[PDB]
């Protein structure tokens, strides 16, 4: 613990932050996504919020078109693992 | 043994007397046209928005606030005149809110009631401040507050005199939280929806109460979530008093409209299981030995010309019954004993300019009223404060800093009232607003200002004319003109009675006939917190 | 302050349902408009043995009577008529 | 035993990222550009008023408060900005009054002093508001009070802002009586004329020193007895030092010139008799691990973008070292525990919007801190707070009085310091002006308002067209657009970090590379009062 | 103005049903068995014991009580049940001991007398356990002690559960002393002799009565003294009132016979100047709208089915007015004001299994009423606790957390009532005995363990399979039953009303019809102590 080296064990997949209009879509149904790839950029409350691509697998499909709303907590990008 | 004869105050006025029949005429003109503002107030904030506001099945405020307290019982209204001609081209009749004290369930109550029929019940800055006051008077006397809730939040084309300041929306919150945290009730009543920081005021409330489907609490309401996130939804889901009591917790009770809604608030305040104790001694009550409406020609409009205040005394207090304290001492300054309502009281009046000896008069009286834990009434008529090389040099200033001084650190309860002029340092050494009075009055013939008009006229030409000479610059009468006269009419328009209360610089402009009353009711709810020891600085001798 | 306290009373006379409006003048009397005429009427209340009476004026005409208020229901007896008046009860 | 390592907060930022270079160059300019204006308020009234000032054989207020306080001592100003572009036409540098706190013969004590090259030192209402704040400010921490008077008493223009209200140049005089009832020392120093007002303030001071030709005490001036009575005098046998320490009594110490006179204070000063004792626990001071420049990098002038707060809290704090608490529930609020200059505090910093489960854990930990007596310091950087159907059914507005309740009722020493923006209720929830922080500092790239501009434009149309819609009446494009943008320009110049501290709305604007430091210093201040327990109100769960 | 019409709880039940005809015949089975115990227990120690105890000229401790206590006054007798079938093979009515409040010159107190029948007064363990029960109320409810010892000491062969523990028999001296400290009267009246041990009890007491042939106080009797030294003496000389008051001064009071010595116990009580205050408010009493008996109808003997706890409300509480909080939140419980013999009491009862919701409606609730100065009544009927992976994702445990440090930390007076089933940690969370409420009734049919038998089973039989699964043994279904059925048949057994309080576990077993009655008795004995404030510890938000 003192060493940190297990401090970024946690791991997880890509999610809706909060309800809220999506600004803008970078992916693609198909392609394949690196580290740090921005996967959507979504403004809420005067805040943009900017989702990175969490690993280095390609993206199966997309659930969210231009100009939509997003709940909470909601699955965006289908994302296969590195 | 309380059977010793005691001589009374007051003398029959002449009512042949040409300056009487003049006086009475003046007075009764200002009161006339008091009450006509008073009704055009009351009117509300118009035809159409009452006939709205009626359409949707909810009372008008007045109509809650006479249903909610006991029956028969007396209202005290706070600052009626709330932005009366505050604003140039809005009206906002009583500031948009409704702030006042009763009786509700054999308690006396602070009932602050929101006006939904003017702008929709948006707070003006003039609304925050009557709120605000009427939350300090509530925590000062150990009262609890009753908030009728039908707001549209804080007016936003004012936002920047609304949200961001000390004395500003969010003291609503903070009082509210620091005087739950003392014991004292607070009960919210939503009658209607709150668009946003309204909804707060249920949240932070001891219990609430909500109509069905007039109430409706939500953080920000669809216009808002729709230019926030986007997201689309009706009144009554996002709020709703089934929604909020069913799974959200928010609401406390549940009311059918708004006579349940009262029924049950009255019914909280029964439960409240509250008792009150008076610590101060306690004679029957008796009326004065003489008609209320003689102070018309008593006093009059005019302010040059000069009355004696043991007038005023002997047609207030019980009995016209006054024990005079160094009568001859500071013959400028009244002080006495005297009971009102069977309440023990301390007056202070003035009857001329203030002299070093009547602030040390005064300073002793305050010491002594401190000591014996006696209210303390105040009546501000100030031609001015002596000034003066020879008074300089006796320390006038050191006698009206120990009365200041004095008056700031006393802690029985203090109400002042302003039957006259109020100007200068003679406004702090009588317990003016700076120095937080539970209550202040003043009739419609006052005057309050930092001065007179063409003494600060004079002052400035003096300054205007010694810095030219010192310059080396001419310095022409039409330029004196041209600097006195705006100056003699922006203090001739501040100095208007209904332009100090259009701003809360006062709780409101009494009719003389009723003054007695008025302090009465006053001194009741002052004797709700119990009179706690005072602790007095350092007596510069 | 400065206005005068007026009270929308409702009474059921019999099926009928009848609004008064109940104006507190200073005097102590009061002022009752009911339609179109209004009506001065000042009174007390006075108890004898066990019966309690209502001695009241209005417009100027004085009368006395006992008066029972029992489970939303009024009685005044008279030398001249019985009155039963019905309190709405609230929903 | 303290010998257990223990992990560190920070990471290095990537300095060769664009963006870091663009939030660092838009920083630098943005504290060149406060820092410019800081100098040019700093020059003073005007040169030829410092030429006359000068000639009179006076120092200027800065060189008076340089030569006070102990050599090589920090001086902590307060509101540099006030008075800013406040009026129209007329520029006050300051406020014309210069408020701080300083460290007199070991003590830390509160400096007010007069600019008498402001419009003669006459007192406009920023000017009042400064004064009250520092002395509340001094009441709150319990330091003693200094007046460098000088001063033209109450501007007489705008005296209707000025005299009359509660927080008017009277509360002035109840503060310093009702300090001086609480044991805070209250000093005052006579340094020039005091026309009318200011005379008041050597009169209820306990000790007084004056110079000998410079100072001039008298109620009413040689200009103002003209206009009043009509004597006529000169300044000197109206004041004087002699004349008022030989027979009048008011003067306590007789000074040469200023020097002497600030001798005598700081002799007085010894003589109060004080000791500063600490209630809390005290470990070795210890610099941070990152240098406190690369804030400019890491938090820039744009307000879209975000950033971990936790960057600040390590560029802040001793040793970098931060206890977390709560670290994965409400990931979007940062509370925790950490140390500065050896104090312990718990830091509540925002890192996004506040929802239902940040509001619970920040209650949770200031309920925590104030069981614990520890100081609290808040970070406000708010986006907004979470609107919407389903958090309000989860009581979303419930949770924010929760948090607002909690603040509220706090004791322990609160300072606050927003970094970012502070809109709605949010700015309640964490510790704003209406909540009395001991301290309120914000960053030159601050925004606050009531909300945005764009979402209070789009509420108003809304309203509007919807208030049409119901009246049967057309609502035009071009009405939306008029409608909109006032709105939003009004919005822009009135969320500005220069707008907001013109008025008294917070401390003053600090460069970030400082923050540290100020917080320390401030800190320091705080812990001259005991810590008191904390009673809260009903928890509404 | 107490005028307002309120509505009413309680509906007429329909006494055709046939269920209400099965309720109304178990419960009144169980009230006559219930009886018909309570008339054997009243009957004695026994009849030869009573023929030698009269023949000595002694009154038997009913007697006693009986001519003690006022005329005519009520008597609420504690634990009647102490000792019912606890040991083996020897009865022990009423524990030996009679511990009951009782009115005494007009004054509130608790007598506690030894019935001299039961194995000669010598004290068991539940002896001792119900006189350290009676002192513990005294404690609480600042009642005056009276002690009418006539007891042979400590039970030698079960003095390892009498001499050494902290609740064992030194308790008894400790609590005398501590009470005596507080200014709680301590009265001992020596009716007969006490070997040992009792003989501390008059010398620690503050004021003595001693029979003048009867009572005789000694620290070691003669067979104690031949067996320890081996001197021989008679108890009158070893004892005896004469030799005890003459020179040893142990005795303060000399009485011919039982009758003179309650007379003089009544003239010390007198003379106690003692005065009781009320710090509540108090209404006119008024009796509840449905007859009590009606409740064995609606709660039967059988825990299967559910009955609507506002039935008992409105059976209990004054003119079957109540005003309920939060009706439609956590429905399963159920909170409310309400008014018992015009002592205002905030009733809080079970009407399902505990969710989320009920706890944190029973946590504000228990707030408001601390704030307020309530006493508190619980109403138990638990079915059990929610529990479920949903509800631990949502802190179920935490919510119950939340009540339990509510109650646990509450200070107003607390009195529960257990008319049903209580399983679990909602017996903790609904204030148990480990809470101390100032009294604990249950009603003939309730039901108190851990848990259910089967549940028990269920997790017993899991528990060894997986482990003998995880060894790789064979679990037969034979091993099941033989695991199970001892279980159920000791939770069984276990759970009865008077195994629970054969062993000190409440204050005794009521007649429902009585419930009303008894609980105005205790509130009265509960108001003779002042309420404190409330401090409660961390709300975990
Ligand atoms: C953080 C904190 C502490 C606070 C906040 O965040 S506060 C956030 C913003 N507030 C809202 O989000 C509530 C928005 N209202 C509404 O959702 C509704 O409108 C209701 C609920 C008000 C009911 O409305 P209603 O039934 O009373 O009718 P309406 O015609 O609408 O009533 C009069 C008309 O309201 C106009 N009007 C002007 N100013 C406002 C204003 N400030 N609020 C509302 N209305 C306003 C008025 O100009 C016009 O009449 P006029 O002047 O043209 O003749
Ligand atoms: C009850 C309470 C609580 C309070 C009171 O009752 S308050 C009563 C009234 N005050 C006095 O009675 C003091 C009157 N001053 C004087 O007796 C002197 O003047 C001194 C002492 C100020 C020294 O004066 P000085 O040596 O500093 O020179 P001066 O040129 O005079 O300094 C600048 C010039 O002062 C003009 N000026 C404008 N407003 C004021 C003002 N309010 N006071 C003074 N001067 C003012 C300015 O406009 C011009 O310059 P400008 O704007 O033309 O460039
Ligand atoms: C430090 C502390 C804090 C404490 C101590 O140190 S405690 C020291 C020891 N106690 C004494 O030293 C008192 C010894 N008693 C006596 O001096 C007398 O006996 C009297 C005074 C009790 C009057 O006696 P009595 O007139 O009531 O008649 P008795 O028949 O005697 O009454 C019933 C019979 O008592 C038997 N019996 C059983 N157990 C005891 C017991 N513990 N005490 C007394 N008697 C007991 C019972 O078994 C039999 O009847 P049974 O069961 O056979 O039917
Ligand atoms: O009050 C008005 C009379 C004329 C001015 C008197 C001045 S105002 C400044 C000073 N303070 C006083 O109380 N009186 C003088
Ligand atoms: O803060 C700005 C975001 C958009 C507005 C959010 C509103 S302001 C009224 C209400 N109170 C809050 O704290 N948030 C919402
Ligand atoms: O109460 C009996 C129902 C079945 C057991 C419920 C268990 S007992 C352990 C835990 N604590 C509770 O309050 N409920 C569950």
């Amino acid at each position: 613990y003192l060493s940190s080296v297990s401090s970024q064990e946690t791991q997880g997949g890509p999610l809706a932050p909060m309800t809220g209009t999506i600004e803008k879509v970078f992916v693609k149904a198909g392609d394949k996504v690196k580290a740090g790839d921005s996967l959507m950029v979504m403004i809420a409350m005067k805040m943009e919020h900017t989702i990175k691509s969490p690993k280095d697998g390609t993206v199966k499909k997309v659930f969210y078109r231009e100009g939509a709303q997003a709940n909470r907590h909601t699955p965006l990008v289908e994302f296969e693992e590195e | 043994y309380h059977g010793d004869s005691v001589a009374s105050l007051g003398t029959q006025p002449d009512l042949g007397s040409a300056l009487y029949q003049e006086n009475y005429k003046q007075m009764k003109a200002l009161v006339n046209q008091l009450h006509e503002r008073v009704e055009h107030i009351k009117l509300g904030g118009g035809e159409k928005a009452r006939a709205l506001h009626i359409s949707r099945g909810k009372l008008l405020p007045r109509e809650r606030i006479d249903n909610l307290i006991d029956p028969g019982s007396p209202f005290l209204e706070l600052s009626q005149f709330a932005g009366y001609q505050l604003y140039d081209n809005e009206e906002v009749p009583g500031g948009g809110i409704i702030t006042g004290i009763g009786r509700v369930s054999g308690v006396e109550c602070m009932i602050i009631a929101n006006d939904a029929t003017v702008k929709g019940g948006a707070y003006y800055p003039v609304t925050v401040k009557k709120q605000l006051r009427a939350q300090e008077i509530a925590m000062q006397n150990r009262l609890p507050c009753i908030y009728l809730v039908d707001s549209g939040g804080a007016y936003l084309p004012r936002q920047a005199d609304v949200f961001p300041d000390r004395d500003h929306f969010g003291r609503t919150f903070y009082n509210q939280a620091i005087m739950s945290s003392k014991n004292i009730a607070q009960i919210a009543v939503v009658m209607g929806s709150c668009t946003a920081g309204g909804a707060y005021v249920p949240a932070m409330a001891d219990e609430n109460i909500i109509v069905r489907k007039q109430g409706t609490i939500f953080l920000a309401g669809p216009p808002l979530v729709k230019a926030a996130t986007g997201e689309e939804v009706s009144a009554e889901d996002l709020g709703g008093a089934d929604l909020h009591c069913r799974k959200s917790g928010v609401s406390d009770h549940w009311a059918l409209d708004d006579h349940h809604a009262l029924h049950l608030t009255r019914k909280v305040v029964r439960n409240l299981n509250y008792q009150k104790k008076l610590d101060v001694t306690i004679e029957p009550s008796e009326e004065p030995l003489f008609p209320a409406d003689e102070l018309y020609g008593i006093v009059g409009a005019n302010l040059k010309r000069s009355f004696d205040v043991r007038e005023v005394i002997a047609r207030i207090v019980d009995g016209s019954r006054f024990t005079e304290f160094k009568a001859f001492y500071g013959d400028t300054l009244v002080t006495g004993f005297a009971r009102i309502f069977g309440y023990p009281v301390g007056i202070v009046g003035n009857n001329g300019v203030l002299f070093s000896e009547s602030a040390k008069k005064g300073t002793h009286f305050v010491q002594l009223c401190c000591q014996r834990n006696i209210p303390l009434l105040f009546l501000q008529n100030i031609t001015g404060f002596m000034v003066g090389r020879e008074y300089e040099a006796e320390g006038i200033a050191k006698d009206g800093a120990k009365m200041v001084a004095a008056v700031a650190c006393a802690q029985v309860p203090k109400i002042t009232l302003i039957i006259g002029g109020s100007y200068g340092a003679g406004n702090y050494g009588m317990c003016g607003r700076a120095y937080s009075p539970r209550f202040l009055y003043i009739w419609p013939n006052a005057r309050i200002s930092v001065m007179g008009g063409e003494q600060a006229a004079n002052v400035l030409a003096t300054i205007t004319k010694d810095q030219r000479a010192r310059e080396g610059k001419q310095f022409s009468s039409a330029d004196e003109a041209a600097l006195k006269e705006p100056i003699i009419k922006k203090f001739e328009e501040e100095g208007n009675p209904y332009y100090s209360s259009a701003r809360v610089w006062d709780d409101g402009i009494i009719d003389p006939a009723d003054t007695r009353l008025v302090l009465g009711l006053s001194f009741s709810a002052a004797l709700n917190a119990p009179i706690e020891k005072t602790d007095f600085g350092i007596f510069r001798m | 302050l400065n206005i005068s306290y007026t009270r929308n009373m409702t009474l059921k006379d019999g099926k009928n349902n009848v609004a008064i409006a109940v104006t507190y003048n200073h005097d102590g009397s009061y002022s009752m408009q009911i339609e179109d005429k209004t009506f001065q009427v000042l009174g007390n209340l006075y108890s004898e043995g066990d019966c309690t009476y209502l001695k009241c004026s209005v417009n100027g005409v004085a009368s006395k009577a006992k008066l029972i208020i029992l489970e939303n229901t009024i009685y005044l007896f008279s030398k001249e008529g019985s009155i039963e008046i019905d309190i709405p009860v609230p929903k």
